[PDB]
């Protein structure tokens, strides 16, 4: 928080974002400059995840749901991440936007180049799509699966170390 | 700068000790360090960068 209300640098060649709440637009642009393989500043990576994980935070203690009827699932098991992936599930699928229950039941931020990235925006689109977007802890989310896999380091070279303990 | 990172973690010691015994040098060899800052965040900024934000009145 005192980063980015320091404002060290605050906006960028390829996202726009905003305050909080980011427009799916600007989520759709995030993902197609992933495509680019780019990545976002530092006070703006920093402002989405600070913002996601006080709504985090709050959200029930552990969740359960009655989901409704006519709606349709998509599941994710593991997506070890991988930018090629995401294309392929708006593929396999529309987009989730607050219209189809998406549940993300999965290893993802390891085990592929693009790992930290495909977190990035499917926090992004939990803190727009909140009520029937859920994103379940994979064991490979977990802290020491990082160091195993390398992805540790791999955030540490992307964005100085804070940026992963932030993730962690 | 992407890998001088890599290289000044590794090797910055080194480079101190060169701007402690090298008086022909460190006029030159001081320009390669870099430091944190209250502004510069968790970011590590040269002394002539510092310079490039340095207000209007300090002298130091
Ligand atoms: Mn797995
Ligand atoms: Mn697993």
């Amino acid at each position: 928080l005192d980063i980015e209300s320091m404002t060290i640098e605050d906006e960028y060649s390829g996202p726009k974002l905003e305050d909080g709440k980011v427009t799916i637009s600007f989520m759709k642009e995030l993902m197609q400059w992933y495509k680019d393989q780019k990545k976002l500043h530092r006070k703006c990576a920093y402002q989405i995840l600070v913002q996601v994980k006080e709504v985090l935070s709050k959200l029930s203690t552990l969740v359960e749901t009655t989901l409704k009827e006519t709606e349709k699932i998509t599941v994710c098991g593991d997506t070890h991440g991988q930018f090629y992936d995401l294309l392929n599930i708006f593929e396999l699928n529309g987009l989730p936007s607050e219209t189809n229950p998406y549940i993300f039941n999965g290893d993802f931020v390891d085990r592929g180049s693009f790992s930290v990235e495909v977190i990035l925006t499917l926090f992004g689109f939990k803190l727009l799509y909140p009520d029937h977007f859920h994103l379940l802890r994979g064991n490979a989310e977990t802290d020491n699966m990082n160091q195993i896999y390398g992805f540790e380091g791999e955030v540490k070279a992307k964005y100085t170390a804070q940026m992963y303990e932030l993730f962690s | 700068k992407e890998n001088y990172k890599k290289f000044y973690e590794a090797f910055s010691k080194n480079l101190k000790l060169g701007i402690h015994e090298d008086s022909t040098n460190r006029r030159r060899l001081s320009e390669l360090l870099r430091y944190h800052t209250s502004q510069s965040g968790d970011e590590m900024t040269s002394l002539s960068e510092y310079v490039s934000r340095m207000k209007e009145t300090q002298k130091s």
